RNA sequence: GAUGAUUCAUAAUAACUUUUCGAAUCGCAUGGCCUUGUGCUGGCGAUGGUUCAUUCAAAUUUCUGCCCUAUCAACUUUCGAUGGUAGGAUAGUGGCCUACCAUGGUUUCAACGGGUAACGGAGAGGGAGCCUGAGAAACGGCUACCACAUCCAAGGAAGGCAGCAGGCAAUUACCCAAUCCUAAUUCAGGGAGGUAGUAUAAAUAACGAUACAGGGCCCAUUCGGGUCUUGUAAUUGGAAUGAGUACAAUGUAAAUACCUUAACGAGGAACAAUUGGAGGGCAAGUCUGGUGCCAG
RNA sequence: AUACAGUGAAACUGCGAAGCUCAUUAAAUCAGUUAUCGUUUAUUUGAUAGUUACAUGGUAUAACUGUGGUAA
């Protein structure tokens, strides 16, 4: 009987009293045997604790199986063999056999998102990812325990070296695993983390070194019970508000009830909250309120009906709070589509009068003409053009998540709000419903993943003035120092991460691990002119792709697992099947981020110019000791560049971004036909050749893309505005200008070719139109060929047209749009457009005569 | 059975009684005195290649 | 040639066939010859194989065989009833089934029907289909159908327990030795089987010595009458042995049990059987009714 | 034991796997007896086949080695 360190029992009991979660790191081969003891301590401290357990692992469980019948058979054979007595069961087997444990792979971490668990066990330390760590910890309730099992010998050797010396990093014989090492150091800062061995000896490296048991025993509950008691008589408000779990949730529901009472159809409510704060419960309760109030045509829209299962679940709980009975007052209709997995689609209600709740896909905004309410859940994931169509003359509820799932950049929510500035009512939920506010683990997790990072306006820049881009210089960021968890480096990391999240549309949690551990990746920062921690203005993340990465790739395959991928080299392979481009080394700008406030001041272009200069050579060991930190930032000259041939980019085609890359001499080479489902724009790949390298290949690729683009305007890019289509053509033609060689040149259409394309009766028809002797409909057949010949440059220098005229011809000929459709797009009346179109066709006919 | 010993864990008053190269690393870790957070305090980080070591954020 | 009897046994001719079978196997031993090559020729067994007979079985089949019955006289052709010809199937005979044909068959000498102390044949969750073998429509397996129910990460997987034994509560432990049975077998096995577990005769005492007392018993409504070795609520002696406490052997596959058998084992023989019935008597005691001191 | 040679897991072949509980039925059960020239029959027992070869192929895989999938 060994006396356990008093710190371990005190921490569990302290967490239970304060409803705060705690972390245990168990180091040793016998770590599994200590989990039953910890769980028993948790349950004895409070009997109201949730008894369910979560066991997350990568590929294999530790020495047991989760299938019951397989266990008793092994037990029975052991008993029959005599190895074990009839009724002996060591504590671990009892723990698994009796307790309610859910076994989950790391890959399928989505399934656990809804559920709540009392204890979470993360079996494998090496494979921890930012997504798996946010999803799993968020399911643990107040008073729970998060157990991480650092059993691997290599993991221990990393633990030893850092504790002996923080500068030293244990590095085995191309992944650096910087995120895991930073994770270990952060655990030391956590006040609720104990690092223990398999014997429950507290290793002093942990942050919970000075834990003392708290005396025996909140305001938020006080502000919550009083509100419910006051509203108990006022149905339906009392019953529904009783379902609320936090003061903020109740205030949101009451505000929704105020909207439901006002009956104004031009009114919109925007709900913003973090994940796990109870939005969907608030949404479902309010939908139940509108049902009891009297709203009949209630609608719910989301990217997929499956995500609404929680929302519909709380509606029925709200219905139960209101006395509604299934199969008497309401009926449930489930999807017949196998894709939706029998998701609930429609709820029909028969009390008093016929009332219906229906799910609609966001694209189908036409049906909403009779809508009384639409609930937009996760509006962040719906494309911005689509949601704009969804804002009709009816009551609108929007729920948008901040840093939850993929969510969206915070500035995007602000841009959406700025547009709405229709009457607006903004509501925010801050308190969590599963644990106490200000939980140390949630703070530690946000710091580790930089999830809650916010952009701060710098007063100093205002006083000194905005720096001119010529003054600013580009500096390389050393990754080992950045992810060393030093307070200076951590602050710089937060500022960098702030720029990342605000600008770009969608950011997953795993991006931090990719940046830290991937070898091909490099980081550049455009600091202001040096004259405190510098505040970056623009940050560039590039990924080296081409022949350089093959050596690393070959090592990975020797490992038995291919690592990462070469996006542009593979892409250009299938489109054009050019062997040379595979051999060519290049760099792909993964992300370029700028302060949205300081946009249009020229930083983004300035940083690319400096980056282009660096790899051209115009500016011509810092690894941590492997078993005193190097400078955080490196000047461009201090580190020689790799030999590169081209700079590439992959981004979702938007007019603003296309103009940005067009202005920086990037040439488009590919455009994806299938729009991205989440964002709705088409991915575009643009390449730039560096001086002193052969440029012939890029010209051929650009020419082929222009021909592909012209034909594919009718298929899937007909949505694109004509002006946007012309810009893509114009940007490609700039590639031809780059090549001074006249080896490749367009060919003027010959008379023999002319005869094949158009028959003489057609040409007579074309002449008659110019003479105003025909209607426009008669010539509809010939327009697409004229657009192909003109934009193919076959007509040559003889015929030229204005930008507006080129837009009109492209729209009819290629987009297949109607003449009236162009009128709205170009803000011109229809009569003028037809007049201009006739003038265009006169020039073509005159040219046709001249050849003849 | 709270008062009794169930499994291998026995609780009396506020104290819990339980029955229970790497080994050298185990004992070395147990004997550490300074905390990781404290070890960061004495550390300074160089911002630029020749800049002064910055210890604490302002 | 054989039987009472045969188109039986057997032989031959001409063809037929998803033409069968007619040792490419193993253990132990190394003899007799010579033409010295490891040349020729070899002893005892095992496992296989055609056909016949025998044996172990099986399937149909002839005749006979104790209830009351007419208040049960028709029954059968009621999707064959009786029979003939041919075919199909079967291991084969055969309305066993099928096509054509005849109209038959049981019965007052009891058909058919009814009752029965006619315990005086069926299934393995429910029906249907199939598979192996010399032998099964298999307590085996498989398919679909119908219900029941179990695990799961809810994507699937598996079951026959819808059992058995109990109550209105310990069915377990030891064996194949004994008698038999199955196998690549002397030797392995067998919950076949065997072994154990959980109203009838005795004892609680028998034999002496001494002291001190004069009453003890029987009949009778009544009065009284009849007879003699009796009483102790006294002391005392040495003998006997069973229950128990138990050393061994025998017994048995082993073990329990039985039988046999050393040592110890009694005066309150406290080594302390009961059940029921009939009468008393007592206080500075209690209660009740009265015609003192009484009666209940 | 210079092919192996004692013993021998696994695997491939061969042989054998053939008490209970419900219903009830008059010589259709069962008993004795007859026939199979009208049949099938492992095994036992006794008889019984003169009609490249100093030994053919994988047209062959298991156990086994090793790589993996699955909650199983
Ligand atoms: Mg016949
Ligand atoms: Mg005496
Ligand atoms: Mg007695
Ligand atoms: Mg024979």
């Amino acid at each position: 009987k060994k006396a356990i360190d008093s710190r371990i029992p005190s921490l569990i009991r302290n967490g239970v009293q304060t409803k705060q979660r705690s972390i245990f790191v168990i180091v040793g081969d016998r770590a599994r045997n200590q989990l039953p003891n910890l769980h028993y301590l948790m349950m004895s401290a409070d009997l109201k604790m949730n008894k369910s357990v979560l066991w997350a692992y990568k590929k294999k469980l530790l020495g047991f199986t989760s299938h019951r019948k397989k266990r008793e058979n092994k037990i029975k054979k052991e008993i029959k063999r005599g190895t074990r007595e009839v009724n002996e069961m060591d504590p671990f087997e009892s723990f698994i056999s009796n307790q309610n444990i859910r076994y989950v792979y790391y890959k399928e971490s989505e399934k656990i998102l809804g559920n709540t668990y009392g204890m979470c066990i993360l079996q494998d330390f090496e494979a921890l990812t930012p997504n798996l760590l946010a999803r799993t910890i968020e399911t643990v309730e107040g008073g729970g325990i998060v157990v991480i099992l650092l059993k691997s010998m290599s993991s221990l050797k990393q633990l030893y070296t850092m504790t002996m010396d923080v500068h030293a990093r244990y590095r085995t014989e191309d992944v650096v695993a910087r995120f895991n090492e930073r994770f270990i150091l952060s655990l030391g800062s956590n006040p609720n983390c104990l690092v223990v061995d398999d014997e429950l000896n507290v290793l002093p490296l942990s942050g919970a070194k000075n834990v003392k048991p708290l005396p025996p025993k909140p305001p938020k509950q006080l502000e919550l019970q009083e509100l419910k008691e006051s509203l108990e008589d006022v149905q339906p408000a009392g019953s529904l508000v009783s379902l609320s779990k936090t003061v903020n949730q109740a205030h949101a529901i009451l505000s929704f009830i105020d909207a439901i009472s006002e009956k104004t159809l031009n009114f919109t409510v925007a709900l913003t909250a973090g994940r796990g704060r109870g939005k969907s419960a608030a949404l479902g309760i309010s939908i139940a309120a509108a049902v009891s109030h009297g709203y009949s045509n209630i609608f719910v829209t989301s990217p997929s009906p499956e995500n609404l299962k929680t929302l519909f679940e709380f509606i029925f709980k709200g219905f139960d709070a209101l006395g509604y009975q299934e199969h008497i007052d309401y009926d449930i209709i489930q999807s017949t589509n196998p894709d939706f997995n029998k998701a609930i689609v429609r709820v029909d209600i028969k009390r008093d009068h016929r009332q219906t709740i229906q799910y609609i896909v966001p694209q189908d905004h036409q049906v909403l003409g009779q809508a009384e309410l639409v609930v937009i859940d996760e509006a962040a994931a719906i494309p911005l053009p689509i949601v704009k169509n969804l804002l009709g003359p009816y009551l609108v509820f929007m729920a948008s998540t901040i840093n939850g799932y993929e969510g969206t950049g915070r500035s995007l929510s602000l841009k959406l709000i700025q547009q709405l500035r229709r009457q607006l009512r903004e509501i925010s939920l801050d308190e969590p419903i599963r644990y106490a506010p200000g939980d140390p683990i949630e703070k530690w997790l946000n710091k580790l993943l930089c999830l809650d990072v916010t952009l701060i306006k710098n007063p100093r820049f205002a006083t000194r003035g905005t720096p001119h881009p010529s003054q600013c210089n580009l500096f390389v960021v050393n990754r080992d120092t950045l992810f060393s968890y030093h307070p200076v480096s951590e602050n710089f990391l937060e500022k960098m991460m702030a720029l990342y999240v605000s600008s770009h549309y969608k950011n997953s949690p795993n991006d931090l691990q990719l940046m830290s551990d991937a070898p091909a990746h490099k980081l550049f920062v455009l600091l202001p002119p040096i004259d405190r921690i510098p505040d970056p203005l623009c940050v560039i993340q590039i990924a080296l792709e081409g022949e350089i990465s093959k050596e690393s790739v070959r090592n990975s395959l020797s490992r038995g697992q291919r690592a990462g991928g070469d996006l542009i080299p593979w892409l250009i392979s299938q489109q054009f099947q050019d062997e040379e481009f595979a051999s060519l080394s290049g760099a792909r700008i993964v992300r370029i981020a700028t302060n949205p406030e300081y946009a249009s001041m020229g930083y983004g272009s300035r940083a690319i110019e400096l980056l282009r200069d660096y790899f051209e050579g115009k500016f011509t060991d810092y690894s941590i000791k492997r078993v005193t930190l190097p400078p955080l930032l490196l000047k461009l000259s201090e580190q020689p560049p790799h030999y590169l041939h081209y700079l590439g980019v992959s981004y979702g085609l938007t007019q603003s971004l296309h103009k940005f890359w067009k202005n920086n001499s990037f040439v488009p080479v590919y455009l994806r036909q299938t729009a991205n489902d989440l964002t709705g724009e088409h991915t575009c790949v643009m390449l730039n050749v560096l001086e002193g390298r052969e440029s012939n290949w890029l010209v051929e690729f650009a020419k082929d893309f222009r021909k592909r683009f012209l034909s594919l305007l009718s298929y899937d890019f007909h949505k694109f505005t004509a002006v946007q289509a012309l810009s893509v053509i114009e940007s490609s033609k700039k590639a031809q200008d780059l090549s001074d060689d006249e080896k490749h040149d367009n060919k003027e259409l010959t008379r023999t070719h002319l005869d094949d394309i158009f028959s003489p009766f057609d040409l007579k028809r074309l002449d008659s139109y110019s003479n105003n002797l025909l209607d426009y409909h008669v010539i509809g057949d010939m327009i697409p060929m004229l657009a192909l010949l003109y934009f193919g440059d076959k007509m040559g220098d003889s015929v030229k047209l204005s930008s507006v005229q080129s837009a009109i011809l492209l729209a009819i000929g290629l987009q297949r749009k109607n003449i009236d459709t162009i009128a709205k797009e170009l803000n011109l009346p229809s009569n003028q457009t037809i007049a201009m179109f006739a003038k265009i066709m006169r020039k073509m006919s005159q040219y046709f005569r001249q050849l003849l | 059975a709270p008062m009794s010993d169930v499994g291998g864990v026995l609780m009396d008053k506020d104290a819990v009684y339980i029955d229970i190269e790497g080994e050298k690393l185990m004992t070395g870790l147990q004997s550490v005195e300074q905390s990781i957070a404290e070890k960061f305090d004495g550390v300074g980080l160089q911002l630029f290649s020749n800049g002064t070591e910055l210890h604490e954020v302002a």
